[PDB]
């Protein structure tokens, strides 16, 4: 009734939802953000796009932090994935909530985004599979599932 | 670390988001 593949194809399009709304709140532009297509209005945009909101004024407070805390990591191309994996390891080294879930789609953001203002292009979609793989080995996509997929989300906050 | 850092950053993030869940 729900696969793990199935919530990893509907983490994709969550993702590219949360990515464009996420964006065009704080909106120099990511042009790649800003012009990514996304699927008709659905339930999963639906999610991403209230996922987007209820980070409004958290990420603020945060993006000193993790700006920062980027910079001084100096992600690329070569190391991009390595990083990403062991953090989100960590950070579901204690357990599975739906903030952490939430906070994986932000890092995979705020990833992207600093990636791409210091000049790699064309790696939104390397990023975007880093988060769905993730979940998927590491049995988010199936605690998803075990919710009843991302429709459990909705409305969260 | 710098990695774990960021994944503490991550935890308390994600501590804030899940009191707004509640």
């Amino acid at each position: 009734s729900m696969s793990e593949e199935q919530v990893a194809q509907d983490t994709e399009e969550v993702f590219r939802s949360y990515v464009f709304y996420r964006h065009q709140q704080e909106q120099p532009a990511d042009p790649e953000m800003v012009t990514l297509p996304l699927q008709p209005s659905s339930t999963m945009g639906q999610v991403g796009r209230q996922l987007a909101i209820i980070g409004d004024d958290i990420n603020r407070r945060y993006d000193s932090e993790f700006q920062t805390m980027l910079q001084h990591l100096q992600p690329t191309a070569e190391n991009a994935y390595e990083y990403f994996t062991k953090i989100a390891t960590s950070l579901f080294e204690s357990g599975i909530n739906w903030g952490r879930v939430v906070a994986l789609l932000g890092f995979g953001y705020r990833l992207a985004l600093h990636v791409y203002q210091h000049g790699l292009t064309g790696f939104l979609g390397q990023v975007t599979r880093f988060v769905v793989d993730f979940m998927l080995h590491h049995s988010i996509a199936r605690w998803i599932a075990q919710r009843g997929g991302w429709v459990a989300a909705l409305n969260l906050g | 670390s710098l990695l774990e850092k960021l994944a503490e950053e991550l935890r308390q993030l994600a501590d804030e988001l899940n009191k707004k869940f509640e």
